[PDB]
RNA sequence: GGCGGCCGUAACUAUAACGGUCCUAAGGUAGCGAAAUUCCUUGUCGGGUAAGUUCCGACCCGCACGAAUGGUGUAACGAUUU
RNA sequence: AAGCAAUUAGGUAGCAUAAAAAUGGUCCAAACGACUGUUUACCAAAAACACAGGUCUCUGCAAAUCUGUAAAGAGAAGUAUA
RNA sequence: GCGUAAAGGGUGAGUAGGCGGAUAUAUAAGUCUAUGCAUAAAAUACCACAGCUCAACUGUGGACCUAUGUUGGAAACUAUAUGUCUAGAGUCUGAUAGAGGAAGUUAGAAUUUCUGGUGUAAGGGUGGAAUCUGUUGAUAUCAGAAAGAAUACCGGAGGCGAAGGCGAACUUCUGGGUCAAGACUGACGCUGAGUCACGAAAGCGUAGGGAGCAAACAGGAUUAGAUACCCUGGUAGUCUACGCUGUAAACGAUGCACACUUGGUGUUAACUAAAAGUUAGUACCGAAGCUAACGUGUUAAGUGUGCCGCCUGGGGAGUAUG
RNA sequence: AGCUAGUUGGUAGGGUAAAUGCCUACCAAGGCAAUGAUAAGUAACCGGCCUGAGAGGGUGAACGGUCACACUGGAACUGA
């Protein structure tokens, strides 16, 4: 596969968890 | 073991020793599997079956027919009802199997018969397979 | 282990005869005695896992053979679990 | 026990993600923030009131919050305070 | 009158039928402390102290520690899960 | 339709459900038939024939389906009830391979630290350096002691297990597979929504342990900058016991089961004294076939079916909310 | 994702042209539900209409049959 779209995924996935690790700790 | 076609598995041994063009294929036997090869027998689909032995257990040799360039008779033979799906049909909305070229075979209350003898008796039932 | 002595004694008194070891009755005698054995060896190691799945395969094959007799021979199932000690 | 300054920088305006520089043992992270801490101050906006220097929810320009002198929350509890 | 009782039905009387006395006001939100307790006898009962829980560190037994110039005693008739 | 385009659940055991060997009899729910007999109002819808100057429109007859009820038959198949058989699947007997699992013991090499000798100015490290270590005796070398973790060689086109996974040695406990005339039961089976069990590594709770390695972090370099790659150190973690989490490119990117369909070259186990062959695996190449192509090709992605899971343009999005 | 407490069933009685928790008084705790109870949203239903080779899909104008309502919410009288 051309692997651009699993590059895409993560990108995706790093994004989502860092949104989760910033509101980590919050309340 | 769940064999779930004492008829398909006939039917998909007869295919592949005939599309192979093997001389005979061996089958289990069975009533049914009896009637289906007299049937084909009559047709002039294959050549002749015969009544065996082994291990004690009876076996079913038929004779593959082909022309002489080793073209099978038998071009395509696949079932129509199945224990997912079955299917009965009126002896009025009986397909014509390849505009009569083929034949279809079904199971009916007068035993197993070709499609042409079905409609001739005006009875109908379940549509087994179809060949041609 | 089930010894070659108590399973040739488990086969004498559930079967018909001395050669009757195929019986269903002796089928479930044999698979509840393994069964016992099976939870006596994994109360004390419970971190067993391979074993574990033994025994409930073990367990499934006997649940298959008792409903296949409860469902032929109906009385012979309740006097045998009557005998056995399986509740229901 | 301690936990910094100054200056410049974007398709208006604003700010400065960024860059340079001096100094120190290191220059405050998470979270919280006009707070039992905010002088300027009755800061600004929203809610409540016909009208609210108090109160609640935010903004962050934190004079002078800050992580076992614990930080931020918390069901239940209080002859406590509002 | 029914019903074992609690209550149920009908009738009667009053403005009022737990008729006197005794016998919780409740709800929403915020701050602090978890909580039951303790404290300035004689102006401060609290947000202070204590608390279960947590971490660091000391102590091999004529133990560390404490009181005395000492002996000696506590620790302890215990033994690092102390 | 689901190897690579969106689509096979991480794996297994099983409930309900679906489906299922051979054969005998009975029932007639399913199916079929007499397109019996009725009921499915009328119109509309279909085919002819008529009346509005024709058509639309309107009217009179004739039917085609298929829907229910009922009458009398047929019985192969599905279904229902009672039997029979052994070829499927199991039990028993014998043989046999294996890092299968759990618990309890033991071993050596190597490394680090500590102690005691010999001995002197470097060691260490890189593309090149420096930090760091060392005149408080380093590194190197000899002897002794202690602790932790991991098991070179065997060791691979292996073996076992459902998968994850499992390799120093021994015992105990214990799971599974394979072969056969070698007897027994007589379809006892396949798949399986919920559910349950297991599930690399990382992470969490409690209590230990901590040699080496090593997130975070510190210092030295490279660079304009280096919150990195490189170097010197270094806390969690890595390890053990118990209790949670249940996620992976958990892959063969290929669910499971059965009946079939040319061969070549190796290899494991068994039967055979061994060759030689068979059976059950495990790899490479490859005919036909299949495939969009790559490729696949008796361990199908070939010819058939049973059941389950899953897909319906991309982004938003595996997000918001519950 | 749980719901129903006249709710489930029984014994009597009230009432109706007439059966029934339709209603009432007592006696039990039962009844329904991952083979979808309950709840929310939407909608009159059918003969039919549109489309399509067919199977199906969409739809319920006119016409014909049934049901419900007549300002919103109740109630009884007359009467076959």
């Amino acid at each position: 596969p051309c692997g651009r779209k699993r590059k895409l995924k993560k990108i995706s996935t790093h994004k989502r968890k860092k949104k989760r690790r910033k509101n980590r700790h919050k309340k | 073991m769940a064999i779930t076609y004492s008829i398909g598995d006939m039917l998909t041994k007869l295919r592949n020793a005939s599309r192979v063009g093997h001389g005979s294929v061996d089958l289990k036997m069975s009533n049914m599997n009896k009637s289906i090869l007299n049937i084909l027998k009559e047709e002039g689909y294959i050549k002749d079956f015969n009544f065996l032995e082994k291990k004690g257990i009876a076996f079913i040799r038929v004779l593959l027919k082909y022309d002489n360039k080793r073209n099978p008779v038998i071009n395509k033979i696949d079932a129509i009802s199945t224990p997912g799906r079955k299917i009965y049909s009126s002896y009025r909305n009986m397909p014509r199997i390849k505009n009569g070229y083929g034949i279809l075979i079904i199971s009916s209350s007068q035993g197993v018969i070709t499609g042409k003898e079905a409609k001739d008796k005006k009875i109908g039932g379940e549509l087994i397979c179809s060949v041609w | 282990m089930i010894d070659k002595k108590q399973k040739q004694k488990i086969v004498s008194e559930f079967g018909k005869n001395e050669s009757d070891t195929g019986s269903v009755g002796v089928q479930i005698a044999l698979i509840t005695g393994r069964i016992k054995y099976l939870t006596e060896h994994l109360k004390i190691n419970k971190k067993d896992h391979s074993s574990k799945r033994g025994l409930l395969k073990l367990v499934g094959q006997r649940r298959s053979l008792l409903r296949y007799y409860q469902k032929k021979d109906l009385e012979a199932y309740r006097m045998l679990i009557s005998k056995l000690g399986l509740r229901k």
